[PDB]
């Protein structure tokens, strides 16, 4: 006789920020991105008149990367008697909790600080909403290339007959493979789809976090369910003292027969140009 | 921090499985108080084990007072009609 | 105290942070997260309803006479409150295995301060900063 | 068939490390076993010395046909390689040692300032971990190194490092296994029993004096009173000449040395550990009944020599393929597709058995083959090298006839 | 708080000893050595006068909404005082970002004990030994 030496996994959240934004590996926890002023129009003037100067001017987007941390501690008796490697399992949980943290920092900047909005007002929430939101960014003379999406928005979108009927979509891929269909990442001039999890956005209900301004969702009047944006104009800034990325320490308490694992990373997320982004609203 | 006895950790403990199996194999009834110590009931969460006597081998074993045919120790769940 | 995830109920990890762990003997059966006090020589039992009875919180379920790990003062703990509470509230053992506020109790001073508010019958996060004994 | 692997390989991690099958902490744990010294470290050093301590030889098939002007002077590829790697006997022992302790040996190619080849330079294996693709091949190397009060970390491409794996989980395993971590429980069992014995020898290995004062059921003696007795009977001041005089109500009892078989515990630990590390028990300075002679001996030394041969073959191939061929290709006028072999010598040859063989069957071997078996330079004259009868026998005839 | 050596002024290191250092969100802009209390869920703001509002001292300058490290009630600290203090004085927050004595305050119990005396506006050395929350 031997036990079922297995553990069933819990829910695992979608991790995309590191692909769905410009990642800066910063040399310092605090820093600046220089921004140039917008284009203008040359002045009409008379012959012999002085050329009036109206040169480039500059400003910065500052970053202040905040340390996200997660950890655990177990007695050595528990390590020795565990059904599976508790240190390996806690290392995985710590790594996952930091990556989830990055995705929360990213999505909360992305959703709160987009400078344009398409209010669907119920109604035409499928392809027409994505096209409309591209139109909102296009009116500010940027162009988007990516969209970030809530599960309820995805569900609405894949019910749209324009995508669900193979003749209207040009392929049956959405009907067959749903979000894994290549057209879902090649729609309305956008060349990337970044599927998010529902829990990712900062509601301020989770401990240690103070909420964003919006509601992430797509089921009730006023929810923001997708963001259409320029991937080059949203920055995720990662800082680490001892390398480039997430650092996990495995340690023993010096005196108490306790072992633990602790993870850290510093992260900030900032728009370069918030005008390059539009939310879609229910 | 989580100790070996802490409530969130019990399912990871090899002993928690082994002694719950031991308790199932050793009971005659679901009535824990008559069979197990308060220590055993708390440490191994025996309320939540499906203890009832149905997994004790001795529930099924012949234990006759006069045994002419040398037949004591036979287990009924090994008969051909089972 | 317990958290729900689908079908599943998970016990909460009682001790959030804290260097202050000590072992006593259970004077009675006790359960994880109960406030407790000295009831005999190194013997620990459930706190009654007002001041003068608090040494720490029990970290795991015990029968009577078993060794008990306490989280003492200097620890941050996830504890159930019998009352709605807010950050900066001082809290005190309730006599019911929960805590309640000092403001609700007959006492004038608490043992832990709420860092993260909770509804009645719900898990707050609090920092234990004092112990209380017999002063008469 | 196909030009790309189509079975999957169980290795592409979920995290943002490439799964880190071992982490930098585990690599420091191997380094900590190695630097701790004592009996465990000496056994694993004997393992390195058996596998790689006897040195090496380079062969090329058709080496004579490679004759080429390298720098006005002619060389063969073997001559060029022997100049490219002057101290290969040390390098083979060093890399072979590391590749037994750690999952891999690893290093750089290095150049002179002029850009001619300098050396294959090993890198500290506990500082480096590989990152690998969905078909299991290493794509990048991630390095973490100590600095004052902390760490510096960097990433390097697989393009310009090289690596060698002796112990593998599968023939596809490009990452390998540490024999230390594979046997960490036996190492812990050994070390814990060592400490337990040491403490028990102090408490129980030596008799201790117990003076009992006062009459049984008579007057009680207090601590104040025992201090005066302690002053009289103090071992720190006692000698072989010392005698004692007392009333009837003083008793000098002895706690005996309480015998336990620490020798049997050590021998059991050493049996478990040597067998776990694949060494014969004799390597641990422990003997055994019915195992010292005859077929019982010959088997264990055969098993040892087979293990050594298997490790040597595994190391030789990877050193030629991942180190020598790139160096020939990139810094040499010779063909890198030449049939290079690196042999590593058998540590347990009896030259007397070789000499017996040469006496018995030399009449069927060329003088070159005899020189190879005898570990000598082949004869200068290719005719005498190629011939079967002895060079001394040809000399006496060529002179005498 | 600052120290002079020749022409130069240096920042004072707030923490002398102790390991009870804990993380909160700043509810406002805060400055090194400033006493703070819980203004919300894991959020701290500058302490007002006369007790009931102290969790620890802010260890480095922060803007509003930044994460902040805080020295708790086992730490030994260098802190600025609004009045003259002497060894064995109990002290607590002023409302002014400094500390004053329990003797001058309307409160009856302190949060730190002065270990080295200092004049008004100078830096004393003190050991933090209690926290104070809402008791009503
Ligand atoms: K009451
Ligand atoms: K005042
Ligand atoms: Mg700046
Ligand atoms: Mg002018
Ligand atoms: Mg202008
Ligand atoms: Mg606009
Ligand atoms: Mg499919
Ligand atoms: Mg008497
Ligand atoms: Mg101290
Ligand atoms: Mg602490
Ligand atoms: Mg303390």
């Amino acid at each position: 006789e031997q036990l079922l030496e297995v553990v069933m996994e819990g829910r695992e959240l979608r991790k995309v920020a590191r692909e769905a934004s410009n990642v800066i590996n910063a040399n310092t926890r605090v820093g600046d991105v220089p921004i140039a002023s917008d284009e203008e129009f040359a002045r009409p003037t008379g012959q012999g008149a002085e050329i009036r100067d109206d040169g480039e001017t500059y400003t910065t987007v500052a970053w202040n990367a905040t340390k996200l941390t997660e950890g655990s501690r177990v007695t050595d008796e528990m390590r020795d008697q565990a059904m599976v490697d508790l240190i390996e399992r806690n290392i995985q949980r710590v790594g996952a909790s930091l990556e989830n943290g990055i995705n929360r920092v990213f999505l909360t900047e992305l959703v709160d600080n987009a400078q344009n909005n398409h209010d669907t007002a119920g109604s035409n929430q499928g392809y027409q909403a994505l096209n409309s939101a591209v139109g909102e960014v296009d009116k500010d003379d940027f162009r988007p290339d990516t969209y970030v999406t809530h599960p309820d928005y995805r569900t609405q979108l894949f019910n749209d007959t324009n995508l669900a009927y193979a003749n209207r979509a040009g392929t049956n891929e959405v009907l067959r493979n749903r979000e894994d269909a290549p057209i879902v990442g090649d729609i309305a001039g956008l060349d990337m789809h970044a599927a998010m999890s529902s829990a990712t956005y900062d509601d301020g209900t989770d401990i240690g976090w103070s909420g964003g301004s919006e509601t992430w969702g797509f089921s009730s009047d006023g929810d923001k369910g997708a963001v259409v944006y320029d991937r080059d104009n949203i920055h995720t800034i990662l800082y680490a003292p001892n390398g480039q990325d997430v650092e996990i320490k495995d340690y023993e308490d010096p005196i108490r027969d306790i072992t633990g694992v602790n993870g850290r990373l510093h992260v900030d997320c900032q728009y370069s140009q918030g005008r390059s982004s539009a939310t879609v609203q229910y | 921090m989580q100790l070996r006895r802490s409530p969130g950790m019990r399912p990871m403990d090899r002993d928690w499985h082994q002694e719950r199996a031991r308790a199932r194999e050793q009971a005659y009834s679901s009535d824990l108080t008559s069979q197990f110590s308060e220590s055993e009931i708390v440490k191994y969460e025996l309320d939540t084990a499906q203890i009832d006597g149905s997994d004790n081998p001795r529930t099924y074993i012949w234990n006759r007072t006069i045994d002419l045919f040398g037949m004591n120790g036979t287990d009924v769940r090994e008969l051909r009609n089972r | 105290a317990t958290e729900t995830q689908g079908e599943h109920t998970f016990p909460v990890e009682v001790l959030i942070s804290g260097e202050e762990l000590r072992g006593y003997t259970a004077g009675e059966a006790l359960s994880a997260g109960e406030p407790v006090y000295l009831s005999g020589d190194y013997e620990v039992s459930a706190s009654s309803a007002d001041g003068g009875e608090f040494l720490g919180v029990n970290l795991y379920d015990v029968a009577s006479g078993e060794p008990v790990a306490l989280a003492g003062d200097d620890c941050e703990v996830r504890v159930e409150v019998s009352e709605q509470v807010t950050a900066n509230d001082e809290i005190l053992p309730d006599g019911l295995g929960t805590f309640e506020t000092v403001a609700t109790s007959a006492a004038s001073a608490g043992v832990a301060i709420v860092q993260e508010g909770a509804a009645s019958g719900e898990v707050c996060e609090a920092y234990i900063f004092a112990v209380q004994g017999t002063t008469a | 068939a196909s030009s790309t692997p189509q079975t999957n390989v169980d290795s592409m991690g979920g995290g943002q490390f490439n799964g880190q099958d071992l982490t930098f902490e585990d690599l420091r744990d191997i380094k900590d076993v190695r630097d701790s010294g004592g009996q465990v470290a000496q056994l694993m050093d004997y393992k390195a010395l058996l596998n790689f301590g006897e040195g090496c030889e380079i062969h090329v098939e058709g080496d004579d046909e490679t004759k080429q002007l390298v720098d006005g002077e002619p060389m063969t590829l073997s001559e060029w390689l022997e100049d490219a790697f002057p101290h290969l006997d040390l390098l083979v022992l060093d890399l072979g040692g590391d590749a037994l302790w750690y999952p891999y040996a690893v290093g750089e190619i290095q150049e002179t300032i002029t850009g001619e080849f300098k050396e294959a330079l090993p890198a500290e294996p506990w500082t480096l971990m590989p990152e690998s693709d969905a078909q299991g091949k290493v794509q990048a190397w991630h390095q973490r190194t100590k600095t004052h009060g902390g760490y510096q970390t960097q990433t390097l491409p697989a393009d310009d490092l090289w690596h060698i794996v002796i112990n593998k989980a599968s023939a596809r395993d490009e990452v390998g296994i540490s024999e230390v971590l594979r046997n960490k429980d036996e190492i812990q069992a050994f070390k814990q029993n060592e400490a337990a014995i040491n403490q028990a020898i102090e408490l129980h290995g030596f008799p201790q004096r117990h003076v009992k004062v006062g009459k049984e059921d008579g007057a009680p003696v207090r601590d104040n009173d025992l201090r005066r007795v302690r002053t009289i009977f103090d071992p720190r001041t006692t000698d072989a000449n010392t005698a004692y005089f007392t009333g009837q109500d003083v008793d000098v009892e002895t706690l005996e040395a309480h015998n336990f078989d620490y020798s049997a515990i050590h021998e059991m630990d050493m049996r478990n550990l040597t067998t776990a590390l694949g060494l014969p028990l004799e390597a641990g300075n422990v003997g055994a009944d019915g195992l010292g002679s005859g077929k019982p001996a010959e088997l264990r030394f055969a098993l040892l020599k087979l293990a050594i041969k298997a490790n040597q073959r595994s190391f030789s191939v990877q050193f030629v393929e991942r180190v020598m061929r790139p160096v020939v290709r990139d810094y040499s006028p010779f063909d890198h597709e030449a049939d290079i072999r690196l042999e590593i010598n058998d540590p347990l040859e009896d030259i007397g058995e070789v000499a017996d063989l040469i006496q018995q069957v030399g009449d069927y071997m060329t003088n070159e083959q005899v020189a190879e078996k005898l570990d000598l330079p082949a004869p200068e004259d290719d005719e005498v090298a190629d011939s079967y009868r002895s060079p001394a026998d040809m000399e006496k005839d060529e002179a005498g006839v």
